[PDB]
RNA sequence: ACCGAUAGUGAACCAGUACCGUGAGGGAAAGGUGAAAAGCACCCCGGAAGGGGAGUGAAAUAGAACCUGAAACCGUGUGCUUACAAGUAGUCAGAGCCCGUUAAUGGGUGAUGGCGUGCCUUUUGUAGAAUGAACCGGCGAGUUACGAUUUGAUGCAAGGUU
RNA sequence: UAACUUGGGAGUCAGAACAUGGGUGAUAAGGUCCGUGUUCGAAAGGGAAACAGCCCAGACCACCAGCUAAGGUCCCAAAAU
RNA sequence: GACAAUGGUAGGAGAGCGUUCUAAGGGCGUUGAAGCAUGAUCGUAAGGACAUGUGGAGCGCUUAGAAGUGAGAAUGCCGGUG
């Protein structure tokens, strides 16, 4: 702004005594290379929301999927080591869309490892769900046991 | 028709155009005499551009000078040089040195 | 839109010979003005000339009313300082009878480029002899 | 983010320079001078569309008066006679008839002059 | 459904901008009047 | 021969085999209209008077139904910061006379 | 003293109407064959033969 | 959900350097050939500069004053029009002459007639001889953070919320 | 066909001429200060030759349709020599 | 299908056009993108398409979000040219 620009402390010329317009500094808004009037400033954009409204918006996303036949419960995962191709073949047997959200009871490195590279596939945990991932995912795949845990948390 | 261009000459365009009207549309033999016996500062320069256009008509192509006429002749403005002359009581006044682009076109009308 | 418009390929102008013997100046000039303008034709067009030609004979025998032969004067300025002349209507009838009727009718026409062309279709003489017999003029009675 | 002004200013000024084609001198080349004449020409056209209906009615009456006086009658006395008989023909059609069809225009004068 | 989001009816309105033409009604003067203390930049008299 | 027909608040002078432009009518394209009110039947043949010749109708054929060329309506007042811009296109009907 | 109004292109081009250059008086020389100013000496040959 | 060469640090270039002042100090302007220098051997006019051919390349209206190349402004050719005329230069009406489009109630020019004293600011009131602008381009003015109040929306409710 | 109450946001505190009832001045002023109505201000269109305040009358847009107001009908110039 | 409304400065209220960026979805481009030039095209206004030439690598559409979001005047600043 006016004060942050470099130089421009003296007055270019006196007030009267010529046919020039009166000025007070060479770094004013109407001068080339000096001064910004109202520009961006470093600020935040986050805000809060009541707790009850948070839980309701989440239950609305889970119900929206079941209304489209987009929720499938599986047995478990027995991935001994991380193999991406084996995980891709699993998604072909279930006949899932191109984007899939996988839920788990707790962190499982192999299940997340063998799936993070596939495009359009996202993997998270039961307690780490949000409205952005549920809405983005075309289908929802959740474990049998993990499904019951997400139930008691939402109440 | 053959063309010849003289680029970035140091004569003002307004002064070059005064002599270009005396030869536009004349013959290639009567235009050289006009440019010679004239006493303007643009005559020698304009004449050297017309002598190189008649040479291009018989070397690159093959056209006899007997059937050559001045078809088009005009001058354009080139870049200018900004100079300053000191005046009385500490003042300065700008001075312009202008350039011209001379183009000549000779044809046989066939 | 169906209004008719006159052009210079369908206009007919004739020649008239009016007599000013024993007539009022103002009441005779107002009628000749409409003839020169073409206000008596059914194909009148404003942006084109459609009037006819008029010849005035016996101009020196026009008439006035009251004392207008001495009280009515004509002024003119020569554009020089103090250069204003004058002449009475009675003295002008006896010297230039044609300029008396010529200027009286010219003042009843519009001052446009078309009005100056319509004012040249007038001819005024002080006697009864006009040299335009070739044009075959036809007599006209004032209404 | 920064929004620079480009391609939106030149497009609006060129639409004004094309509506001034045919004007004298700088009025068809410069924007500030041509912008003022296009504004004044729009105000002129709005007023001339209403005056247009007065200038043509004034011309029909001038031609009807010339034909009515060829039968030794005035325009005021002919209009009155026609109204009494309830003919109901506007002045735009009476003018078009007096010019081309004379024998037809002569029938309307005797029918109107009969009603006094 | 992120390509078909729809807010509630009557829960969002756009801000008013002054000094951006005469067709808006808040252009040159922007709604301050003519040559007064309340028309100058910096404010006016205090509340009380 | 000719006739004066009243259609849309105006009068016209129509002959047989002529094109005319009137206000928007009710008929659509390709239909047949009929001018009930005839004010005058001119020509050298038997003419008639007024107010309206009982009978002697006119027949035409609808050709087109479009909108006139666009007109721009602009007005302003100096030193008051007040202006207005409008557009307009007048609809019309194009007919063709068949027989008087 | 100073111009009140700027000059337009229409007005500027009418004043420069008579601002032209002259064509010299030249004729063919009897002996040189080139063109020559009347009453002068042929530059090409040097003969006048008055 | 920052800038993109008048922007972003004064400085994208060797910049606190050209330049200014006795001095303490003040302080700029300057990016872009091509994928590859493959940067026009040779002939012709000319003292040179410059230019016309040839050649290189996909392209030289890409030849280092080198991507794209707008307006002001300066020139050449041409269809219509103008030397009896009083003009905020336009608008409405309208012959003649020259053309033929995003195909429709077409395009350009304009003999002649009607009407008509620019724009902005400031004022009880301005064609005003009251103020401002030579012209073209770029830049150039109600914003943000914490509090208060009112209205719309939304969740819950004698409870609501950290 | 309005009026009143509660709440949100304003602008305005330089006015002018004409008619009329008065003070002041000189039964001077396009003077000045109050009462009452209209117009301008913020109002185009027609008339008063030109002429914000006078007379008639309040422009949503288009048309080469008709009847009227003030004011007018010898010519400029539409309408009775 | 009916009657009734729509001159307007200071101001109050309402609905919209265009510009840059972001998130999803769906699409064009060396068989030629953006920009630029020309034209007799469409909408009630701000504005939106199409064809041709130039140009030579990026750019629209749909819904929503966020703003350094719109220039003829300040004896305004800088550059260019009368």
């Amino acid at each position: 702004n006016r004060s942050a620009v470099s130089g421009g402390g003296r007055k270019p010329w006196k007030q009267k005594g010529t046919g020039r317009a009166r000025q007070g500094t060479i770094r004013a808004p109407q001068w080339r290379g000096g001064g910004i009037v109202f520009g961006p400033t470093p600020r935040s954009y986050a805000y809060k929301m009541p707790k009850k409204m948070r839980r309701l918006a989440l239950r609305s996303a889970l119900s929206f999927k079941v209304q489209e036949n987009g929720l499938t419960v599986v047995d478990a995962f027995n991935f001994e080591a991380p193999k991406t191709k084996e995980f891709k073949n699993v998604l072909s047997t279930l006949e899932q869309p191109k984007k899939v959200l996988v839920v788990t009871e707790n962190e499982d490195v192999n299940v997340e490892l063998s799936a993070r590279n596939i495009p359009g596939v996202q993997v998270t945990t039961a307690q780490g769900l949000n409205v952005l991932d549920i809405t983005n995912a075309d289908s929802l795949v959740i474990t049998e046991a993990a499904a019951k845990k997400v139930e008691e948390v939402l109440g | 028709e053959a063309k010849a261009v003289a680029r970035t000459i140091r004569i003002a365009p307004r002064k070059v155009r005064l002599v270009l009207d005396l030869i536009r549309g004349k013959n290639a033999a009567e235009a050289i005499a006009i440019l010679k016996l004239t006493n303007k500062a643009s005559s020698p320069v304009i004449e050297k551009v017309l002598m190189s256009a008649l040479a291009n008509a018989e070397h690159n192509y093959d056209m006899n000078t007997d059937e050559l006429v001045v078809k088009e002749a005009y001058a354009n403005e080139g870049p200018t040089l900004k100079r300053f002359r000191p005046r009385a009581q500490g003042r300065a006044s700008a001075i312009n040195k202008r350039t011209s682009h001379i183009t000549i076109v000779v044809s046989d009308a066939k | 839109r169906q209004t008719f418009m006159a052009n210079e390929s369908n206009i007919e102008r004739k020649w008239y010979v009016i007599d000013a013997e024993g007539q009022t100046l103002g009441r005779l000039s107002s009628e000749v003005a409409s003839i020169l303008r073409g206000k008596n034709k059914v194909t009148y067009t404003p942006h084109v000339d459609t009037g006819d030609y008029v010849i005035v004979i016996n101009a020196s025998k026009i008439e006035f009313t009251g004392n207008k032969e001495t009280d009515k004067v004509y002024y003119r300025h020569s554009n020089h300082p103090g250069g204003i002349k004058s002449i009475t209507a009675g003295e002008l009838r006896r010297t230039n009878p044609e300029r008396l009727i010529e200027n009286s009718i010219k003042g009843m026409l519009p001052s446009t480029r078309l009005g100056e062309k319509q004012g040249k279709k007038l001819f005024v003489y002080g006697g009864a002899e006009h040299p335009h017999a070739a044009q075959q003029p036809e007599n006209y009675e004032l209404r | 983010p920064r929004v620079k002004g480009g391609t939106v200013t030149r497009a609006r000024r060129k639409k004004t320079i094309k509506l001034a084609k045919g004007y004298f001198g700088s009025k068809h080349t410069l924007y500030k001078v041509a912008k003022q004449q296009v504004m004044k020409s729009g105000q002129y056209a709005f007023r001339d569309r209403r005056q247009r209906k007065r200038d043509f009615r004034k011309l029909w009456i001038t031609r009807i008066n010339a034909a009515a006086r060829q039968h030794e009658m005035s325009y005021s006395r002919l209009m009155n006679g026609l109204k009494k008989a309830g003919i109901d023909i506007n002045r735009k059609m009476l003018s078009e008839i007096a010019i081309s069809d004379e024998k037809a225009f002569a029938q309307l004068v005797t029918k109107a002059k009969d009603a006094l | 459904k992120l390509h078909e989001l729809k807010p509630a009816e009557g829960s969002r309105k756009e801000r008013n901008r002054v000094g951006r033409g005469v067709a808006t009604g808040n252009g040159k003067t922007s709604g301050r009047g003519h040559k007064g203390q309340k028309a100058r930049s910096g404010g006016g008299v205090r509340p009380g | 021969m000719f006739a004066i027909i009243e259609t849309g608040g105006k009068q016209i002078k129509v002959e047989e085999g002529q094109e005319i432009f009137v206000e928007k009518l009710d008929v659509n394209e390709g239909d047949t209209f009929t001018f009930d009110k005839v004010l005058f039947v001119g020509g050298d043949s038997v003419k008639v008077g007024a107010p309206t010749v009982e009978g002697a109708t006119v027949t035409a054929t609808v050709n087109k139904q479009g909108r006139g060329k666009k007109i721009t309506v602009f007005t302003y007042k100096r030193r008051k910061n007040s202006k207005r811009k409008k557009g307009h296109r007048q609809p019309y009907t194009k007919l063709t006379i068949d027989k008087i | 003293a100073v111009p009140k109004r700027r000059t337009s292109k229409t007005r500027k081009n009418k004043r420069r109407t008579h601002f032209k250059i002259s064509v010299p008086g030249m004729t063919e020389c009897p002996n040189c064959g080139e063109y020559k100013l009347s009453h002068r000496v042929c530059k090409n040959c040097g003969s006048y033969n008055g």
